RNA sequence: GGAUAGUGGCCUACCAUGGUUUCAACGGGUAACGGGGAAUAAGGGUUCGAUUCCGGAGAGGGAGCCUGAGAAACGGCUACCACAUCCAAGGAAGGCAGCAGGCGCGCAAAUUACCCAAUCCUAAUUCAGGGAGGUAGUGACAAUAAAUAACGAUACAGGGCCCAUUCGGGUCUUGUAAUUGGAAUGAGUACAAUGUAAAUACCUUAACGAGGAACAACUGGAGGGCAAGUCUGGUGCCAGCAGCCGCGGUAAUUCCAGCUCCAGUAGCGUAUAUUAAAGUUGUUGCAGUUAAAAAGCUCGUAGUUGAACUUUGGGUCUGGUUGUCCGGUCCGACUUUAUGUCGCGCACUGGUUUUCAACCGGAUCUUUCCUUCUGGCUAACCUGUACUCCUUGUGGGUGCAGGCGAACCAGGACUUUUACUUUGAAAAAAUUAGAGUGUUCAAAGCAGGCGAAAGCUCGAAUAUAUUAGCAUGGAAUAAUGGAAUAGGACGUUUGGUUCUAUUUUGUUGGUUUCUAGGACCAUCGUAAUGAUUAAUAGGGACGGUCGGGGGCAUCAGUAUUCAAUUGUCAGAGGUGAAAUUCUUGGAUUUAUUGAAGACUAACUACUGCGAAAGCAUUUGCCAAGGACGUUUUCAUUAAUCAAGAACGAAAGUUAGGGGAUCGAAGAUGAUCAGAUACCGUCGUAGUCUUAACCAUAAACUAUGCCGACUAGGGAUCGGGUGGUGUUUUUCUUAUGACCCACUCGGCACCUUACGAGAAAUCAAAGUCUUUGGGUUCUGGGGGGAGUAUGGUCGCAAGGCUGAAACUUAAAGGAAUUG
RNA sequence: GAAUCUGGUCAAACUUGGUCAUUUAGAGGAACUAAAAGUCGUAACAAGGUUUCCGUAGGUGAACCUGCGGAAGGAUCAUUA
RNA sequence: CUCUAACUAUAAAAAUCUCUCUUCUC
């Protein structure tokens, strides 16, 4: 059975990057897909994407330009406490100067630095960078 | 393709078409469709067979693309949904056959197998119509309850 | 993906199947068993006095040909019985018959060291003195 | 009801039969007092916490109690048990887990010292008392700083050299020599004084106190790991060393010594325990094809997890924060000074609508609500009443009835509930972190600093604790609830009902009013009146199928072994070779046949069905099932699964049936040194079945299941679509059978690495240090050992669960060369 | 208002058996290790000279043999010859 | 750029083995 949706889609894009690929077909395209591919819309790791209508659940068509290397989910969305943002960017992103820890707070689905400038926090999604 | 107590992984299914409104060629009524339903039904059919019908005798391509309801919806609109679920009663049909099967030959391991599956089914399918409150939260399934139900 | 469960929820097998994991470990098993109070010669004690009983030496193992002088001491603290093994050159003729010794761990985590085979515990202390300070002549037996 | 200070099955009397539990109750163990904390340290953690503080308990083990406010007190009593003491044998007196000290125990822990100086405490209260406490004694538990020499002048030397006639001055320096000089200083003693309750001791300091400065530094090691010897002598697989690998057999870089050297150094070496190393506990973060490890398979409660969908946009105004451009302010190059100058492109403070760009908010318009009223209080001007202070100017007002309530109260009213997360109050001090501070530095401590010396002073900072509780802002993610019989939501509706009671008619008792206040009940209207999709998730209906899936009952085939009849006539079986065995009572073969039981050949394949075992003659019946087709139906009903269950090869066990073949045991005949093994001939049990057990297999794909994606090439099975396709023949067509193309599902296969592995290899064993889709089981070196014991199942066989003691430096996997 | 004394009550403790747990001996029995220069065979590793191994049953100085089902970890990935 | 053919077929017996393994740097 499909439980993270949001892994798939992440899967899907990471398959079809390593592969030289400039484009993804994620089938079930909920919400927090459509966020999370946003906010790499907003700092760059993506192209063009595209959702389509089904009535069922749509789908998405997602337009790459090589520059993205890695997405993926922390599947069990821990609550991240504003102190331990910064353990999970040592833990995951490969570097300090970039790299993008998605977490979903009150205040919407954001990055990790947006979120710390908010000074709010609440549960990971995945990371990007 | 998941086949929930077996090993195959099948996906042959129907496509629901995108639009749901009416389609341009129908010339029927809505009202028409409703009451050749409850004639169906009171002929003594189930949902599935009365969509069945409409949809190869006439132009129904579905009820709630024509109507609006579903043809559950329209039946208990009018009072003549069953007391027992149609997939559940026929669960309960297909255990008792096997049953008798059983009972006329005693070796056969199989169809004992295959019945503890479908008792299995059952019970899964009792559980959901329970927390719905379709069934009454004393319904269960036992020997002799599955023959009265059927008959 | 993994054998383990990922869940939110999950605190609770995770835990407990580490807790049924641990005692494969023998450090573990040990600690808790408390194996070393009950059936080790000593009870979590890194040395024991003892008398001596007897003046034995034990052949070595093959690719070692020699006889290692120990001696069999009965301890104090329980009553049990173990042999344990003089480390010098002339040690042996330096501890008498009916002596108190005070024996210590082998190194090796209470197994046999090297060719000496049967043997757990070295000799630190004859009648109150130490071995190493009357194989140099530092001091003498009191002969008591 | 009693008792309690008081609630309370705390106890009693009578009733009810209840309370906890797979979210681990109850029981067992703890070489367990709990905590603040300690060690350890990338992050996550692991272990410890008897002990300097807070709590709890105890005074040998038990009970009982007086006094008081407070004790079930024990440096208070009573009794029993255990252990004891003096005894004039009648009696009396005991409580160190208080400070000392002793015996014992054990590897393991201090002087019968001084004193109320300091901290405090008790009392009638300064004064008395305090083994609380402080001071000293022992004290290498740990911790801080740090002596064991420093510098010349000479002889033996080495490097930068003026060049290079060989030189060589040593021109320029740096070491080595029992040569050789002058200094400085403590470690010790010790006048003193300080110190202290009195004394030590420290700080200071007279007088002594260094030449081999004998005032003499050890502890381990010198094959590797691991820094330092293949120097000398000794012993010769002895002695011994060696944490591991190893050294020792007449030339030992390893044992015992001497020399030299190495490491730490007043410390170093060992033992046990423990932490990091251990990604060898793996939540971050381990492995399961073969190295240890996927339950034989399937169902299934609990547990874990679970498809998508319900306001997203915009425009304006406006508040902080940034980087903007520069204003004032001004400072660096100009040196005893500056401006004029060279600008760092402004070291302080603004215009910050200079466009800018964000980075956060706040209010506003959406059919866009943020709980709203009911009185306050009207804060405020949509109030307009008397009007205009002042330039004729809405800049600006004195101000009273409507009337703005989020600018705020204090009251009824309803509150979907959470999980989550931000902020705050809280989490005792000591400890950790960390600010300030010359204890001579430091460990530390909370001190200190500054006057002119004439009293003036800044301190004793902060943070964290990640759980539980309280408040608070947010509304994504995750869960629950509305309205389906409308018993749904609103209204000036219009009707009725128990009431309730402010005042009002003095007050009190009722009767109704009136007014206002909840609902129970009808009826009247307002409204867009109210049900998300139908997952390339699932269940179910239907259609034609498909299958060596399963059961029962029938049908056939030759074969085998016997038997009947018949035929001839010395051999036939069998083997590497023989023999045992059957045969002129005519065996072996030869023809018909008959009986029995088993089996289902050839068709038979990198083919099919099934959950796995397993399933192969025909036909009928019985029900079941996968796959495909479906503009059919329900709408999360699902995935994996502790507990529980169904099947489970062969073998084996009880009985009843059969009884052909083949064949455990057995009987022999061979082969051999032996052969009660392999070759051979007979041959019970068994094989074949109907009931009842058994639950194990190399039950293997040694690869758990569900889900997604990733790469090319053909075929093959089941289904379905299309062909202007080909033979079919029933004149044409409909089928069927092929051919071509596509698609779904299945057992599979070839190539390849661009991915993964220790590789053999894998299209999954990939998408894993760029580590997280859900979930179950298993493994932590080998052996002991799947053994013993204890359960549990079984008639029995045995199955399930399942260690340790001890021993060992390897066992093991893949591949390479021989 | 003392001794004494009635009924309780808290109840220590004693006797008597019963029960469980831990130590504790103990005739004898079955083992397992290490030591490898004893003895009888030579099972396995090559086709180990009967291919190997698993389950089950029987047998025997001993490893092991045999029967019935499996498996290749086989010595074959292969008969459209 | 055109094709589907040839074929066989042996298994006698053979058990066992003691020392001792030694550095690679320009
Ligand atoms: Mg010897
Ligand atoms: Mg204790
Ligand atoms: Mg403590
Ligand atoms: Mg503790
Ligand atoms: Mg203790
Ligand atoms: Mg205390
Ligand atoms: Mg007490
Ligand atoms: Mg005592
Ligand atoms: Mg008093
Ligand atoms: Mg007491
Ligand atoms: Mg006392
Ligand atoms: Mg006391
Ligand atoms: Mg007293
Ligand atoms: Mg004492
Ligand atoms: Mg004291
Ligand atoms: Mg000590
Ligand atoms: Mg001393
Ligand atoms: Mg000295
Ligand atoms: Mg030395
Ligand atoms: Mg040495
Ligand atoms: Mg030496
Ligand atoms: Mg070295
Ligand atoms: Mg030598
Ligand atoms: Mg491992
Ligand atoms: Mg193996
Ligand atoms: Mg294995
Ligand atoms: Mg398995
Ligand atoms: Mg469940
Ligand atoms: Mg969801
Ligand atoms: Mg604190
Ligand atoms: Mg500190
Ligand atoms: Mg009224
Ligand atoms: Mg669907
Ligand atoms: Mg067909
Ligand atoms: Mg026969
Ligand atoms: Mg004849
Ligand atoms: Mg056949
Ligand atoms: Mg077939
Ligand atoms: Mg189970
Ligand atoms: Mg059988
Ligand atoms: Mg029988
Ligand atoms: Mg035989
Ligand atoms: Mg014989
Ligand atoms: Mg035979
Ligand atoms: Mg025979
Ligand atoms: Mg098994
Ligand atoms: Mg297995
Ligand atoms: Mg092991
Ligand atoms: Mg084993
Ligand atoms: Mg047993
Ligand atoms: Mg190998
Ligand atoms: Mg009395
Ligand atoms: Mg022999
Ligand atoms: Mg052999
Ligand atoms: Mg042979
Ligand atoms: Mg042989
Ligand atoms: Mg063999």
């Amino acid at each position: 059975t499909r439980t993270s949706v949001l892994a798939d889609a992440l899967n899907a894009i990471n398959n079809a990057e390593k592969t030289g690929k400039r484009q993804v077909l994620i089938r079930p395209s909920s919400k927090v897909i459509i966020k999370f591919l946003q906010v790499m819309q907003k700092h760059g790791y993506i192209g063009e994407f595209e959702y389509i209508d089904d009535h069922r659940s749509g789908k998405i068509v997602v337009q790459l330009n090589g520059r993205l290397n890695k997405c993926g989910v922390i599947s069990p969305r821990f609550n991240v406490k504003i102190a331990d943002v910064e353990k999970w960017t040592a833990n995951l992103l490969p570097a300090r100067q970039f790299g993008y820890v998605i977490l979903t707070t009150s205040a919407g689905i954001m990055d990790h630095e947006e979120a710390h400038r908010k000074h709010v926090s609440g549960k990971i999604l995945g990371f990007v960078y | 393709m998941g086949r929930m107590h077996s090993k195959g992984k099948g996906m042959s299914s129907s496509a629901i078409p995108y639009s749901r409104n009416a389609p341009a060629w129908f010339k029927g009524s809505s009202d028409g469709v409703v009451e050749q339903i409850i004639k169906y039904a009171r002929k003594g059919l189930t949902p599935s067979q009365i969509g069945v019908l409409l949809r190869d005798a006439h132009g129904v391509t579905q009820a709630k693309v024509i109507t609006g309801n579903k043809i559950l919806r329209i039946l208990k609109s009018n009072g003549l949904a069953p007391e027992i679920p149609e997939d559940l009663y026929f669960l309960i049909k297909k255990a008792v056959s096997v049953r008798k099967h059983l009972e006329r030959n005693r070796k056969d391991k199989d169809a004992k197998f295959r019945l503890i599956l479908i008792e299995s089914r059952i019970h899964r399918l009792a559980r959901y119509y329970r927390t719905v409150s379709v069934l009454p939260p004393n319904w269960k399934y036992e020997s002799a309850t599955a023959s009265a139900l059927v008959n | 993906g993994k054998g383990k469960p990922r869940g939110l929820n999950s605190a609770r097998k995770l835990r407990v199947h580490r807790r049924n994991n641990r005692w494969a470990e023998t450090t573990y098993k040990k600690r808790l068993l408390g194996t070393a109070f009950k059936s080790s010669p000593f009870g979590g004690s890194s040395h024991a006095k003892g008398i001596v009983l007897e003046k034995i030496g034990i052949e070595s193992k093959q690719p070692n040909s020699a006889i290692r002088k120990c001696v069999r001491v009965q301890l104090i603290k329980n009553g049990k019985k173990v042999t344990a093994f003089v480390p010098n050159d002339g040690c042996l003729n330096f501890v008498d018959e009916n002596d108190e010794v005070l024996l210590a761990g082998f190194g090796r985590k209470g197994k046999a060291k090297g060719d000496i085979p049967g043997v757990r515990f070295k000799v630190v202390k004859v009648s109150g003195v130490s071995l190493l300070a009357l194989w140099k002549e530092k001091k003498e037996k009191p002969r008591s």
